[PDB]
RNA sequence: AUCAUGACAGGUUAAUCUUUGAAUGCAAAUUGCGCUAAACUCGAUCGAGAAGCAUGGGUGUGACAGUACUACA
RNA sequence: GUAUAGUAUUAUGCUUAC
RNA sequence: GGAUACUUUGAGAGUAGUGUCUUAAGGGGGUGGUAUGUCCCAUCCAAGGCUAAAUAACGUGAGAGACCGAUAGAUUACAAG
RNA sequence: GUAGUCUGCCAUACGCAGGAAGACCCGCUGAACUGAAGCAUCUCAUUAAGCGGAGGAAAAGAAACUAACUAGGAUUCCCUUAGUAAAGGCGAUCGAAAAGGGAACAGCCCAACGUCUUAAUCCCGAGGGAAAUGUAGUCGGUUCACCUAUUGCACUGGUC
C-alpha cells in the first residue's frame, strides 16, 4: 500500500471485518462457552503472510 | 483371388522391383512429417488381416520411430550404487518399437480407438508403421454386431495398457507351452506366488 | 417452470433438443450406447438362434 | 515459393524419370495410344454399368472380381487402369501373359471411374460380350495383339532408367 | 476328406516368383554352386536362414533351378 | 545357529509383512457363494440345478489309472451313438467337448448308456 | 398457521446457479484487451445488455491451392 | 544407388538419395 | 526362426522380453526341459479379434466386538487439519 | 480454356477427448538402506518412489496344450504337489510345473477362400453420401434324422 491490486484489496477487506468479537447471543442460544473467534488476530504480533 | 497375389509379392521385399517401391515410399516418409493422416491404407490386405474394414469411422494413420535402443536416463551420464548397474548405452525398451510407434499415435490422438498397427516400411534411421484407429462415437461402428466392442469404456486407450497384437508379444502372451506358465500378467502371476498366506486354521 | 413446460411442448418430440432441455444423467451413462445395439445378433447368429435358443426342460419322477 | 506439397509432387515425378526403374514397374508406363483408346471405351461405354435409381426394383469392375474371371479363363480382354499403390495392379500383366488373355493397359484410372460410376476403378474385364456386338469386338482384340505387339517385345529385358536432365549433359561434354 | 491340396495358392506362387526374381543371397548361393562350392554354399545359407533343415531345403531347389540351365546352356 | 537344531531354512527374507492375506472372509464368502447358488436354481426352474450332465472320465498318469472322475463334456461321437444333436445339446442341458478323442472303447459305452438314461426321461414344456 | 387456501431446521427432484478452476474469445501479481447473420430484451432507423466465439481429432458440407495424373479442345 | 577404366575388389566421375 | 548384445527367469551348451544385423516354408511346420546331426512313434497347427462367472481391494461412501475409556483410542470425543 | 480424379490446406454443422479419484487392476521405468557377520556376483527385488492408462471389478481366455496312461482337454482362483525338481562366490539364500481334490463353467468370428452373388452392404432422412484400392452372405449337391420359444436388463412405498 498504497498501490494495492484490487484483488489484494478484496484480501485486506475481508481480513479486517472477520477481526471482531464473538457475538453474545451464541453463548445464549447454543449453551455452550468457551468458543474464540478463530481469525481474530492484531496486526502487529500476527502477520498475515497474504 | 487377388490378394493371394499381394501377400506372396510382400514377402519378397529385398529384390529389385520391391526394394525400388519401398524406396520411393520411404522418401516420401522422410519429407513429410512423424505423425501424419493417409486416406486409404498403403497395403489394403495386410490391413484387413488386423482388422480394417473400409467404412466410415476407421481411420488411418502413418507413424514414425526411431531404430536403435533407448539410453538410460541420467543427469550428465552420471551413475550411481552398485557398479552391476552402470551401464548406459547397451539398455534396451521393454516395449516393441511396434509398440512405442502405438503408444506414440495413442498420446497424439484420444478420442480414437487404436484397433491395431502394421509395418510398411524402414531404412538406416525410422522404421515406418500404419496404425488403424476407431472413432467409436460414430453411428457407423455404434452400429453394427461385428465391431460395436469397441464402443465399450473398457476399451479405452488399448496401446497405452499394451493389449494390441504388437501389446501381446512384448508381454510375453504370444505363446502356450512350459516357457509361458509364469506370465494372467507377469506381475499378476508374481503376487500370487509371493503374498504370504495365514489361514484361519492353522 | 411457465415458460420451461411451454417451451419444452416446442422442442419435444424433435432431433436435436437444446441443452437445458436435454435431462442430467451421468457422464458415463451418456457415452454407454443402448442395450440394443450391444446385444445386437449377426446374421450368422440370429439364424441359428432360430433353432439354438435357450428353451425350457425338465425330468420325470 | 512453392508450398512443399508442390514442391514433392514435382520431385517424385522427376525422381522416377532419374532411377534405374524396375523392368516389371516399368511396362506400366508403356499405354494404349489415343487412336486406338478412344475406340475402346466404347466397347465399355454400351456396356457401362448401370446407376441407382436406374434400376428396376454386363462388366466386371474390380481388382477382385476380375482375377474370378482371368483364373476360370472367362475374360474376353482386360483394361488396367495406367495409375493407381502400385503393389495391386504389378501382377495383372504376368497373369494374362501366363494364360493366354489379351489385355489393355489403358490411360487413366479416373475415366475407367467415370464409365462405371465411381471416382475410382483401376481394373475392367468382359465375360460374355453380346451376340449384337461381337464384331465390335473383334476389331478392338486385333488392335490390342497388333497394337501391343511392339511393347512385349521389349519390355521384358527393358529398364526405363536415367534420364540424365539437360544441365548434366552439359558438363559431361566438357 | 477335408484337406487343403493347394492348387491356387502355388500357382500364385509361381508367376510373382517368375515376375519379381530372386532375392542378394540366393544370387550370391547361386554364383557359389556354379563355381561347385556346394559345401561352402550351405555353410552361407545356414548363417542367413538359421538352422541346417531349412538350409539344405533351399539346396536341393537351388541345384534344380542351375541344373534346368545346362539344358537350355 | 545353536544347539541340536535342523539348519535354519526360514523363508522370510523378503517383506513378507507388506503383502499379508488374513482369511477372515472365508464365512462370509461360504454365503457369497451360497446366496449366488439359490439366486441361480430359481431362474433356471423348471431345469435341473446339478446339471449340466457331464462324463466319467479316467485320469491319465499312472498313479490315477485306477480312479475316474467327471469329464468336461460328451464327444459328439458320443452325442450321435446316444442319439442327440451335437450343437442343440448344449441347450438339452448337457455339456459338449469337441477336442477329446483319446477314449477308448470301454469308457464310451459307459457314456452312451449315461445318455441314454438322460435322454428316458427328460421331457420338454 | 390449525378438521387445512397445510406450520417448518423435515426428505427428494427441478429451477435459479456470483468470481474462479480441465477453464475453453486473447491474457493475467491487470477486475486489462477484443469479436458477432438473425432472434432475444430493455432502449426513442441506431446504441446497449443478454447469449455466443478455445485447442485436438471424427463424419458430412463448402471453398481455395498445384507446370500431380488424364481426356476433349 | 549409378557410369566407366583396371586387378568378386581398387580407382574417379554422376546426382536424385543424403 | 537364426547369430550377437543387454535385461530377466527355478529353467540349467538361454525361461521370457527387447535392440542390431539376418530371414523361412506351406504334402509342410511346431512341441516332447542336455548342445549337435539322424531314424521311428505320439500330439497340436503360431505370427488377427471378442467373451460372463468363481477372484482382488492400506481409496471413498453408507453391523458386529473377551478392543481403548480423555497423557488411552485416529493427528481430531469439543468451532481441528 | 473445362471435367473428372489425386494430394494438401482453410472455414463451418453435429456429437466426442481432456480434469478429479487411484486401495485393488494393466503397461513401462527403477533404487538403496539391509543380509552375506568385510565386499564386488548374489540378496533385499523383477520391491519403494517416478512416468503412462482402465473398470466396478480389471487382466486372462477356446490349444502350433498336457502327457506317455486303463489317458486328460479354454481362462481364473483356493488346497496339495513342495520348501521338492532346479538355481546359487553350490556361500548367503532362492525356488516352479503336469497330474490329483474343490469354487465356477459358455463359447464364438474376422482375414482369404469358396475361382459363385448384376453391392445383394452401411450412414444421413423425395433423394444425397461412403464403397469395386472391396461392404455384405451359410462352400456346392443329394438324403435320412430333428427342432418350434423363450433369454438378458429393470423393479415401489406405507399402516398396525
Amino acid at each position: 500500500a498504497a498501490h494495492k491490486t484490487l484483488r489484494t484489496k478484496r484480501i485486506l477487506c475481508k481480513a479486517m471485518k472477520v477481526n471482531r468479537p464473538m457475538p453474545q447471543f451464541i453463548r445464549q442460544m447454543t449453551g455452550v462457552r468457551h468458543i474464540r473467534n478463530p481469525l481474530t488476530r492484531h496486526w502487529r504480533r500476527r502477520k498475515m503472510n497474504i | 483371388g487377388a490378394f493371394t497375389y499381394l501377400r506372396e509379392l510382400y514377402t519378397k521385399k529385398q529384390s529389385e522391383v520391391m526394394r525400388f517401391i519401398l524406396r520411393l515410399r520411404c522418401w516420401e516418409y522422410r519429407q513429410l512429417p512423424e505423425l501424419v493422416r493417409l486416406t486409404h491404407p498403403s497395403r489394403p490386405d495386410k490391413a484387413r488381416r488386423m482388422g480394417y474394414k473400409a467404412k466410415q469411422g476407421m481411420v488411418v494413420y502413418r507413424i514414425r520411430v526411431r531404430k536403435g535402443s533407448r539410453r538410460r536416463v541420467a543427469s550428465k551420464n552420471r551413475q550411481y550404487g552398485k557398479p552391476r548397474t552402470h551401464h548406459i548405452y547397451k539398455l534396451t525398451p521393454s516395449l516393441n518399437l511396434q509398440a512405442i510407434a502405438e503408444q506414440k499415435a495413442g498420446k497424439q490422438l484420444p478420442s480414437l480407438r487404436l484397433l491395431n498397427s502394421y509395418w510398411v516400411n524402414q531404412d538406416g534411421a525410422f522404421k515406418y508403421f500404419e496404425c488403424i484407429f476407431v472413432d467409436p462415437v460414430h453411428p457407423a461402428i455404434q452400429h453394427d454386431a461385428k465391431l460395436n466392442w469397441i464402443c465399450d469404456s473398457v476399451h479405452t486407450r488399448r496401446e497405452a495398457r499394451g493389449l494390441t497384437a504388437a501389446g501381446r508379444k512384448h508381454r510375453g502372451l504370444s505363446g502356450v507351452g512350459h516357457g509361458f506358465r509364469h506370465l494372467p500378467s507377469r506381475y499378476a502371476d508374481w503376487k500370487v506366488r509371493n503374498v504370504f498366506k495365514l489361514r484361519r486354521w492353522r | 417452470v411457465s415458460q420451461r413446460k411451454a417451451l419444452q411442448e416446442k422442442y419435444a418430440k424433435a432431433k436435436l433438443v437444446p441443452i437445458d432441455l436435454r435431462k442430467h444423467q451421468e457422464k458415463s451413462l451418456r457415452n454407454k450406447l443402448a442395450p440394443k445395439y450391444a446385444n445386437k445378433l449377426t446374421a450368422q447368429e440370429s439364424r441359428r438362434h432360430k433353432c439354438l435358443f435357450e428353451r425350457k426342460f425338465a425330468l420325470k419322477a | 515459393r512453392f508450398p512443399k506439397y508442390v514442391q514433392l509432387q514435382r520431385q517424385k515425378r522427376i525422381l522416377m524419370k532419374r532411377l534405374k526403374v524396375p523392368p516389371p514397374v516399368n511396362h506400366f508406363n508403356h499405354t494404349l495410344g489415343k487412336d486406338a483408346a478412344v475406340a475402346l471405351f466404347k466397347f465399355l461405354e454400351k456396356y457401362r454399368p448401370e446407376t441407382k435409381t436406374e434400376k428396376k426394383q454386363a462388366l466386371v469392375q474390380g481388382v477382385k472380381n476380375v482375377t474370378a474371371a482371368i483364373e476360370s479363363k472367362k475374360a474376353q480382354l482386360v483394361i488396367i487402369a495406367h495409375d493407381v499403390p502400385i503393389e495391386l495392379v504389378i501382377w495383372m500383366p504376368a497373369l494374362c501373359r501366363n494364360l493366354e488373355i489379351p489385355y489393355c493397359i489403358v490411360k487413366s484410372k479416373s475415366r475407367l471411374g467415370q464409365i462405371v460410376g465411381m471416382k475410382t476403378c483401376s481394373c475392367v474385364a468382359l465375360a460374355e460380350v453380346k451376340p449384337e456386338d461381337r464384331a465390335a469386338f473383334t476389331k478392338i482384340v486385333d488392335s490390342v495383339n497388333s497394337g501391343f505387339l511392339a511393347h512385349y517385345k521389349e519390355e521384358m529385358h527393358q529398364w526405363g532408367g536415367g534420364e540424365l536432365s539437360e544441365k548434366t549433359i552439359e558438363k559431361l561434354k566438357a | 476328406g477335408l484337406h487343403s491340396s493347394g492348387k491356387r495358392v502355388n500357382f500364385a506362387r509361381k508367376i510373382v516368383h517368375e515376375l519379381v526374381g530372386w532375392q542378394p543371397y540366393e544370387r550370391h548361393t547361386m554364383d557359389l554352386i556354379k563355381i561347385e562350392r556346394r559345401r561352402a554354399a550351405r555353410q552361407f545359407l545356414k548363417k542367413r536362414l538359421g538352422t541346417h533343415r531349412r538350409a539344405m531345403k533351399k539346396l536341393n531347389t537351388l541345384e534344380e533351378v542351375v541344373q534346368e540351365e545346362s539344358l537350355h546352356h | 545357529v545353536a544347539k541340536n537344531n535342523q539348519i535354519p531354512n526360514d523363508h522370510l527374507r523378503k517383506y513378507w509383512y507388506h503383502r499379508v492375506k488374513t482369511f477372515f472372509d472365508d464365512p462370509a464368502r461360504a454365503q457369497r457363494r451360497r446366496n449366488a447358488r439359490n439366486l441361480r436354481a430359481k431362474k433356471i426352474a423348471p431345469r435341473p440345478a446339478e446339471g449340466p450332465l457331464r462324463p466319467i472320465v479316467r485320469c491319465p498318469t499312472v498313479r490315477y489309472n485306477m480312479k475316474t472322475r467327471l469329464g468336461r463334456g460328451f464327444t459328439p461321437k458320443e452325442l450321435v451313438a446316444a442319439g442327440f444333436d451335437p450343437a442343440l445339446a448344449r441347450f438339452q442341458g448337457i455339456a459338449v467337448d469337441a477336442r477329446r478323442a483319446h477314449s477308448k472303447d470301454a469308457m464310451v459305452k459307459q457314456n452312451v448308456e449315461r445318455l441314454q438314461a438322460y435322454k428316458a426321461r427328460l421331457i420338454k414344456v
